[PDB]
């Protein structure tokens, strides 16, 4: 709803993170006779090399390594513009100009 | 049941700390609401004077009681308390020194 | 070790698998220009017994 | 299974009416005190406006 | 009347530690909690210079009150945020106790 | 095994334009090869202001293990200065030498890295296994057992 | 303005009054269910032994 | 070229003159003190102050140093392409540098843009609201996703097992119970073109 600045909405992302932070501690903390359940411990144990990949586990996986090929093909990007400003009543410009 | 009473007796220990920990922070935020109380009975004070009715010596009585009024403020800037430990005093994030 | 910058090397990027414990340290040696000639140096051996 | 000093309802008991009591203190302030937001806690959004 | 550069640079000498508050929350060695509380008092809010005399420091004086007023409202909120990650944290150990 | 080194012959006396890369030194005290590069290809030129430039340069070194003969490979990369150059003839550079110091070893886990910086070996909890002290690990196999710290 | 402000001033009472009812009303019970779950189980054992 | 007030500003103008730098009442938001800048991107936050007597070019650096800071510029490629990209982040046109049927077809604007694909490239801006309503950013171009082609293979005989083409670079249900993410920054080059200035 819009009625708050853009300040308020700052406010609120502080406590949004917190909880963010007190769920992930939830999550990591759990224990029962030094076996951790919800940290994947429970299913699979994966490790690469490269540091630009993320393995998710939902399932039983099967086994083995693995060889992977990528390529790509490219997007865009966003472009922003801001607004014309000038100069007051009472001020002086100068600026180096060809011609 | 060696590990098992031992998880035990550290959940009870952290079970006490929590409470322990939230009475700090309740303190802390009673002395913040009464130092936010104050400072808006600074402003109306601030808005009532700036009218051209007024002498220089209307404004000097103004004067007298704001700096009394800062002055208490700093005071209870400065007092808060909690088991030999001060808190809004900045002694609870750094401690900084010059020559 | 004292020695000034007497070349022109901003600085160094991306060190991967290069050894390690960086105590004994790199000579990097930058020359402008010098005759070359073919040659060859014994750099190491290994055996096990 | 009958034991000796087992008993787990009462703990859950134990729980359950800390809950309630807690609650009701939280109620007995709000009703005292005649605000909504009070305290720090309540609301981060209000207190601003 | 002259001003003029002395000519000489100055130097100056500063030292500063850490005094953090920390926060067991468990039963093993690491997982733990954080808490900060920054320094307010006048020269934090900035307002140790404001004086009422003429019908001309009122405004500068509004605005700077505005500004405090802000900062306040915003310490304060933290606080409730910190309290309320507490809070929910709490009755997750006496679960885990009981089970 | 066998470790050598080889060297290219190269005339290394233009007008202008490149020079010649040594790396030597190192736990083993190797003398390594030399590399000799051409014209315009360490130093660009200035573009009005240049907002500062920099030139980028790959260099790979292997070095081998006096026990079990394991080769090692790694690769930096230089930056050179921003821009020299004569009246916009071919360009300029400037020799000598320094020193240089490493730290850790990349992205992988070389022969010679310390067991105590492998991040396997730490838990999500943010504590090393081995700041308490050694560990124990037996094997067992044709009837026998084994133990090692 | 004042209207505006005076509209997170308190909840109409007759809601926070229902909840205090609610509250008070459960206390009871759970207290009552609490006393028979710590009556049984020495009383049947013992009974037993 | 000496231009007067009420015109094209120039790169040395001191920020506490500038017409939209003033509210209706005729107070300039610098009056009380510097003010405040956070910009959210790529997952962090960064914090800026401006105080009243900056020029435009220290804007300009202090926000493609801190843009930079967070990352989302030229990456370790350490060339003079990465060092050209980085000093075109943010740009100024002034009268003498206007080109037409381009970006910077306006005199006397910002332009501002990123180095990267798709969703990584969104910027936001957080401040007091004066600060943000005078500063009136409009988006000129919109961010577009990449085109992932992926195969994978046996690592020891070699036996095919399957291949996808995909859009936000996710693998999923060709290994089973696993899914697996790979980043966006792999497999590209950039350059510039400043004929176009693109």
């Amino acid at each position: 709803n819009g009625v708050y600045t853009t300040n308020d909405r700052a406010e609120i992302q502080k406590e949004v993170d917190q909880l963010k932070e007190e769920i992930n501690r939830i999550a990591s903390s759990t224990e029962f006779n030094t076996k951790k359940l919800l940290n994947g411990d429970s299913t699979a144990l994966w490790s690469s090399d490269s540091s630009d990949l993320d393995v998710v586990i939902k399932s039983a996986v099967a086994e083995g390594n693995y060889n992977l090929n990528v390529t790509v093909d490219p997007g865009k990007n966003f472009v922003y513009k801001s607004d014309v400003m000038t100069l007051n009543e009472d001020a002086i410009g100068a600026e180096i100009v060809t011609a | 049941s060696e590990k098992l009473r031992g998880q035990i007796s550290g959940l009870k220990r952290a079970s006490l700390n929590a409470q322990d920990g939230i009475s700090l922070l309740q303190t802390a935020e009673g002395g913040l609401q009464n130092i936010q109380d104050m400072l808006q009975r600074m402003r109306e004070l601030a808005v009532q004077a700036g009218n051209g009715v007024y002498t220089t010596n209307d404004r000097a009585e103004i004067q007298k009681e704001v700096d009394q009024l800062k002055e208490e403020i700093n005071r209870i800037a400065s007092s808060t308390e909690f088991n030999t430990k001060k808190l809004l005093n900045g002694d609870s994030t750094a401690l900084w020194s010059s020559d | 070790g004292g020695d000034v910058n007497e070349t022109n090397v901003g600085f160094v990027t991306d060190p991967n698998t290069l050894a390690s414990t960086g105590t004994a340290y790199y000579t990097v040696d930058v020359t402008a220009g010098a005759d070359t000639l073919s040659s060859v140096a014994t750099m190491s051996v290994y055996r096990q017994a | 299974a009958m034991y000796i000093n087992t008993n787990v309802p009462s703990l859950t008991a134990q729980r359950y009416l800390g809950e309630t009591n807690n609650a009701v203190s939280k109620s007995l302030e709000r009703l005292s005190s005649g605000l909504r937001i009070n305290s720090a806690s309540d609301d981060a959004s209000g207190l601003a406006i | 009347m002259e001003f003029s550069a002395t000519g000489e640079s100055e130097d100056i000498k500063l030292h500063l530690v850490d005094n953090a508050m920390e926060m067991q929350i468990g039963a093993n060695e690491g997982q733990t909690i954080l808490a900060n509380i920054p320094q307010v008092d006048t020269t934090s809010l900035g307002i140790d210079d404001i004086l009422m005399v003429d019908q001309e420091l009122a405004q500068e004086s509004i605005t700077k009150l505005d500004k405090a007023l802000e900062t306040v409202s915003g310490v304060r909120a933290t606080i409730g945020a910190q309290i309320n990650r507490l809070e929910y944290t709490m009755t997750g150990l006496d679960t885990t106790r009981e089970n | 095994k066998i470790l050598l080194s080889t060297t290219e012959a190269v005339d290394t006396s233009a007008t202008s334009g490149g020079g010649t890369i040594a790396i030597s030194g190192g736990p083993a005290g190797t003398t390594g090869a030399i590399i000799s590069y051409g014209n315009n290809e360490l130093t660009k030129v200035d573009n009005g202001d240049t907002t500062i430039d920099y030139n980028s340069v790959t260099v790979y070194h292997a070095a081998l293990n006096v026990e079990t003969g394991n080769l090692d490979v790694g690769n930096l990369t230089f930056n050179f200065r921003e821009d020299t150059g004569t009246d916009t003839a071919y360009g300029s550079t400037t020799g000598g030498s320094f020193d240089l110091l490493v730290a850790g070893g990349g992205e992988a886990a070389t022969s010679t890295t310390k067991l105590k910086d492998i991040s396997r070996f730490t838990t999500d909890d943010g504590v090393n296994i081995f700041a308490a002290g050694p560990q124990e690990l037996t094997i067992f196999g044709n009837g026998s057992s084994a133990t090692i710290y | 303005l004042t209207a505006a402000e005076s509209r997170i001033r308190d909840l109409d009472i007759a809601d926070e009054m229902a909840k205090f009812t609610k509250n008070q009303i459960l206390a009871q019970s759970n207290i009552s269910m609490l006393a028979q779950a710590n009556s049984l189980p020495q009383m049947a054992l013992s009974l037993l032994g | 070229l000496v231009a007067g007030g009420g015109e094209a500003a120039t790169s040395t103008t001191k920020l506490k003159d500038i017409s939209r730098f003033t509210t209706d009442d005729g107070v300039n938001i610098f009056a009380a003190g510097p003010q405040e800048l956070t910009i959210f991107g790529n997952g962090s936050s960064a914090t800026i102050y401006l105080e009243g007597d900056d020029t435009v070019s220290e804007f300009e650096t202090k926000l493609s140093s801190a843009i930079l800071e967070l990352g989302m510029g030229a990456t370790a490629g350490t060339s003079d392409e990465a060092a050209t990209v980085n000093s075109n982040l943010v740009n100024y046109v002034s009268t003498g540098d206007v080109t037409d049927s381009s970006n910077e077809a306006l005199a006397g604007t910002f332009v501002i843009q990123t180095a990267r694909l798709g969703d990584d490239s969104k910027l936001s801006f957080i401040g007091d609201q004066n600060l943000i309503n005078a500063l009136s950013l409009a988006t000129i171009q919109e961010g577009e996703n990449s085109e992932t082609t992926i195969k994978v293979t046996d690592a020891h005989t070699g036996k095919f097992i399957g291949s996808d083409s995909v859009n936000d670079s996710t693998l999923r249900g060709v290994i089973q119970g696993v899914d697996v993410k790979i980043d966006s920054d792999v497999g590209v080059s950039i350059s510039w073109n400043s004929t176009k200035k693109t």
